[PDB]
């Protein structure tokens, strides 16, 4: 049946089910830190961008798995 | 009574006889040209509407870019300007402009893909323009244990243009689907301003696309 | 569908409602901004006019300084005239001293005349004493005893 | 049978936790930061838009699989 | 087999779970920010409205699939 | 194939889950704000009610799905 | 099969999932506010009971859905 | 065919999951309030009794569902 | 087949996760409470018992359901 | 059809999720408590270690059922 | 039926979900503690390693469960 | 076949979001600590690197199962 | 196809680019002109005050010098007058001495007339048998 | 440390009845209820004795317990704290009386005629805690008392709590009223589930090697029973305060 | 079931009322009696401190009243004594005046003894004049009459 | 069955654990409550006894103050009588002194009057000697008296 479609759908939905949430939490914490130390910025923001890339790596892997399922 | 449909097409393919997305893009370009003509024929230093909108838009965007990242704000001011008056401009044409291609017997993800490719090129034209090795710097170095995530970050940045292209396709096809759902059930527009909220979200999304371009620029800055 | 047509009409109606709701707000915001730009331009024009007025005021202040210098020169000339007048008064005071000296000389002449008169009187008294001695020796002094008993 | 529709629905419903959660977290952090400094809120609002995009990027990643299931 | 209704219900519930928590988090953050001071209520209300707009957009994206299951 | 009953059940439970959590979070935030200064109640309670109503809008959508399960 | 029993069970579990947690979160926030200022007392208690009723609304909706499944 | 047992197990697990987090949050908030002061700790624990009771009621409804599944 | 066993395992895992989260939350609050209120030991143990019992009671209900599934 | 293997999977993955999350928050709370002050040191470390056993109690319990699944 | 591989993957992912989150929470707490308070980084690192071992216990348990599923 | 794709889906979706979420939480905590004390940023990044390594170890351990499912 | 209005609106964008810069450069010009005006006014006031003070000082110095010169000349004239006054006094004294000697020489005979008058009344009598008071006066004529 | 043998089997039930139905329907649940009532009456009579302000004597222990309950009620409220003090005391230590003999030795086998015949060897202990009828009855009595107290405070106010909660804007009334109505049922389910679940855990530990695992679980259950008694008493006073509020 | 539930409810209510009226009412009475005894003890301690202070104040006030009465009596006695002493002094002054009058009356004995001139003084003066100063020749007729005239 | 035996063993173990767990602490808490009650009762009894003794001591202090006041008043009356007698005696003494002074001054004035009478008699004798002997000398023998006086020289 539609087992491949169901699998790809569930994989995408569950993979994208909080990595973004963690990214938003990191963003909020970075916003709090920037409000705390506006002078100390753009390096904490750099680490924030690095962490954003690290979090988005999971979504990229999930999307790649879904595409491979589609292939 | 829903009759909506997808728009999986190819920009590499020739212009379609229908080409509804290309037609909407042409309409948006014509509207932009007409607005420029109306804002230049009766143009003053601080004209109301004719020059007030231009001042409140271009100068505000330039100030936001300058506060975002210097030394490239003017160097890529026109890039965000191209991102400006786009997506949201088409979104407004697509914001239920009385027709919705009714009685036919911008929205192109390829156009979104084209804009994503343009951004990635800007992420490579200006990207490492002042660095050269900076894109490859701290990648598989003697610090390779931590630099391994650098290649993953580079792949994530590569997908980020695709993410922006999808987000452009996002809320556009989704916006048309919401309009059709309001047409399929609960007729006579909607007591909740769903179309208006969609238009506002589309304008915010165009601004966010410009912001994502500037953000990729600032990421490539260091 | 007639209902679909009504919905399409009311879509435009809600658009117009949202416009009456905020289009005026946006127009007010634009007027405020355009007015801030016009204020900056007015500041520029007022600054240029202030520069022109500052040059005119520099000319006026130089003229006022020249007038003050002319007044100072006039006062200096008046003071020189006053000093010449005081010197003439000193010369008048010297003339007063000259008259006092003339009076002192006249007094000295009168006193010299009086002193000469006194000296001549003393010489006359001495010569009279000598001549009287000679004449009384020639005359004789017999009756002097009778004069000694006028009242005793 | 309905496994295609089931897949599309599962993909659509799932993943919405991560996006909404990240948005709410970033929204609360942005509220705190805006309370801290409306002047620095410019850079703060810029980062907030970046995080909003990242969450919307994940949401669009899910909606892409949803639309693919639609076809 | 009735899988259409099951899919629609699952999608609606899973989508509402995400937004129903994200909007609440955004509102709670706005409440805390207001409790800090009632000074940025214009800007704070604008940011809260932006967050509510994002959450409602996610919710509507989810609810669209519910009617699509009817289609 | 009594999948409609399971559909309504899961939809109701999932809708009550996310919206319930968001409502509780908004309530705790409003409690903290009132503990700070309840004098701003005229705006604070109104905003809390609006946030609940958005959560209540999601809950009403879930209840409407439960009712349409009868269809 | 046991589709009705599974339906009622899943409804109860999923409804109690987010409602109880949200109620506990609201109660914890109320506890923090009360420790901050017992002066509010009934005044804070009023919003506390309001949030308790708001959560109990979803809880009772889930319980009633389960009971209706039982019939 | 074991679907009743599956129902009871799933309901018990989901119900125990949902209320446990809320109870632990209420406990942590009570700990914070106790750290604030022991004076209103009488009234604080009194309010905490209601918070414990609400989550206990949710868990009791969940366990009662399993008990009814027992017969 | 092993449907009853799978149900028992799922129930155990689901109950354990939620109760484990609640116990950990109560423990974290107690750890912060220790700093918030000096540990005279006069009421520290009493506070600890309240938090531990909440999760333990729910966990024992879950484990008893699992044992009954074993029967 | 691998139902017993499927049975072995359910408890193993699910239970430790709350235990891993709860312990770390308790540990981070203890770390925050130790970061506040390590005056209690071992005393707090042991109270922190006390919560560790309570969390691992459910974690050990799941592995026990795995042997029952394995035999 | 191939259900063994699905069971192993699901169990591994479910076990890893809690472990990574708990480890990140512990790391965040340790970072906040060390930044707030230096010169305790020795005992702080000891506690961080202890918590890492505590989470890795469950992680390795899940990994061993998957390996035994492979056997 | 279907179980294969299902196994890949379970490997991809489960655990991935939670790992990045804990990573983002650790990142936000490190950002806040660095804003509090930029002087200790060296040891802060050293701990942040270890935390990112642990999160990536969890994520890669999860992805390994999917890769083996690829065969 | 999207880049159709890209460079087209860029000319319109370049058209508003100068005007915003013109509005921006207006502020710079505003500040420069206001600062120049303030500086020019301050310098003008200082220069006017300095010129007035210098003119007053020069006038006062000239007046003082003229007064000193006039006072010196007047004192010189007064002193010169004094020498002439002293010379006139000395000449008058010499003339008075000469006139007194001349008057004594001329009126010696009259003194001798009054001499015989006082001589006659010297004893209020004169024995006829006497060389003669006038004869004795001739003997004591002296001067 | 092994307990290798002795693990015969596992058996459970929802509620247990007994003989004596002829005069009127008599159940083992009512039997345990009467036993608990007799024990409580004996305790009260013994604590009465002289009662001449004498410290200790184990009557002062009950006095201190009652004083703690009175202080808790006073901190909770004062409008009818003394008026409902005996009413609260009705719940107080009666649920603990159910927790009492909860860990009684052989209480489960009490009623084994005895796995041989088992035809009428139903376990005739049936704690009052293991009787939702007792729990539902106590909860209904508490709800009736709370409603009567609220009506005495303001019957029109009681109506305006739900019906006229907010005629303008939105009213949490009716929905709140439904929550309050469930709250009696919720409290009944809390007590009905309490002890009953404990008994199941006691059987389960007995089902699988009862070697001091039943001791720790039993101690936790006894503490939970005391907590549940205090919780029911506190919920009664909380509903009373809410009605007063 | 429902009948059993109602029976359990009735039994619980009866036991509740019985236990209440038996112990709780006695327990409430005992606790209230203890609290009232404590409050009355505090009030009585305050009243005892007040009574001690009032007793000290009353002792001081009684001493003051005794002192005031004693001072009044002493002052009255002193005033009476002063009046009596003034009367005694006035009587002494009157007696002194009477003594002075008696002395003045006795001063008449000077004139009374003065009536001895012709008795003694005339003869004494005559004998003195005849014998001591003058010789025995005393031809003095009327000198005795002159002496008698001088005697008056 | 054997379940009863297992439950009995578990109950025995639980009772053994509990009787040493906090039975000593529970007894300590009960004894502390009893000791607090006993201390409060003893304090109340001591307060009542102190209040009774304080009322008694207040009455005693009032009586003692009244008695000391009566003694002071009796002393005042006796001293007033004594001082009145002393004043009367002092007045009598000063009056006797004044009367004796009057009598002494009367005797002194009598002596002065006698001396003044003698002096006035001497003055009268001198005046008579002036008035008399004018005849005996001037009337006749004045030349004879002059001759006799010359003969005396």
């Amino acid at each position: 049946e539609g087992l491949n479609l169901v699998a790809t759908a569930l994989a995408v939905g569950l993979g994208a089910i909080g990595p973004g949430v963690g990214i938003g939490i990191i963003v909020s914490g970075a916003v709090q830190a920037i409000g705390r130390n506006p002078e100390i910025e753009n390096r904490v923001v750099t680490y924030m961008f690095i962490g954003i890339a690290f979090t988005e790596a999971l979504a990229i892997f999930g999307l790649v798995i879904a595409f491979l399922i589609g292939f | 009574h829903v009759e909506v449909a997808a728009e999986v097409i190819f920009d590499g393919i020739p212009g379609f006889p229908i080409t509804n997305s290309f037609v909407v893009a042409i309409i948006i370009d014509i509207f932009v040209i007409a607005l420029a003509v109306a804002a230049t024929r009766n143009l003053q230093m601080v004209p109301r509407g004719l020059q007030n909108v231009m001042e409140f838009i271009l100068e505000s965007l330039y100030n936001l870019f300058r506060n975002i990242n210097a030394k490239y704000v003017a160097t890529a001011f026109p890039l965000v300007a191209t991102i400006f008056l786009f997506v949201l401009f088409g979104n407004w044409f697509g914001l239920l402009p009385g027709v919705g291609s009714i009685g036919v017997c911008a929205a192109d993800l390829n156009f979104t893909f084209a804009i994503a490719v343009i951004s990635f090129v800007f992420i490579e034209y200006w990207g490492f323009r002042a660095l050269g090795p900076g894109y490859l710097k701290k990648f598989f170095n003697t610090n390779g244990i931590m630099s391994f995530v650098g290649i993953i970050e580079f792949i994530s940045e590569l997908v980020k243009p695709f993410a922006l292209a999808f987000r452009l396709f996002g809320n556009i096809f989704a916006g048309e689907v919401l309009l059709v759902v309001m047409a399929f059930l609960v007729p006579l527009l909607l007591p909740l301003p769903f179309y208006g909220f969609e238009v506002f979200v589309g304008f915010i999304q165009a601004l966010i696309f410009a912001l994502l371009t500037y953000a990729f620029l600032n990421i490539a800055v260091t | 569908t007639l209902f679909i047509a009504q919905l399409i009409n009311f879509l435009l109606l809600i658009f117009i409602l949202r416009a009456l709701l905020y289009r005026p707000v946006m127009n007010l915001l634009n007027e405020r901004t355009r007015r801030i730009e016009e204020s900056v331009r007015d500041a520029e024009k007022v600054r240029e006019q202030l520069a022109n007025a500052r040059r005119d005021y520099e000319a006026e202040i130089a003229r006022a300084r020249q007038e003050a210098a002319k007044i100072v020169a006039q006062a200096q000339e008046r003071a020189k005239q006053q000093e010449a007048e005081i010197i003439a008064q000193a010369r008048r005071e010297a003339e007063r001293l000259k008259e006092e000296a003339r009076a002192q000389a006249e007094q000295e002449r009168i006193r010299m005349l009086s002193e000469a008169k006194s000296q001549i009187a003393d010489l006359v008294t001495l010569t009279a004493s000598r001549v009287l001695g000679a004449e009384l020796q020639a005359r004789g002094h017999d009756a002097l005893i009778a004069e000694s008993l006028a009242a005793l």
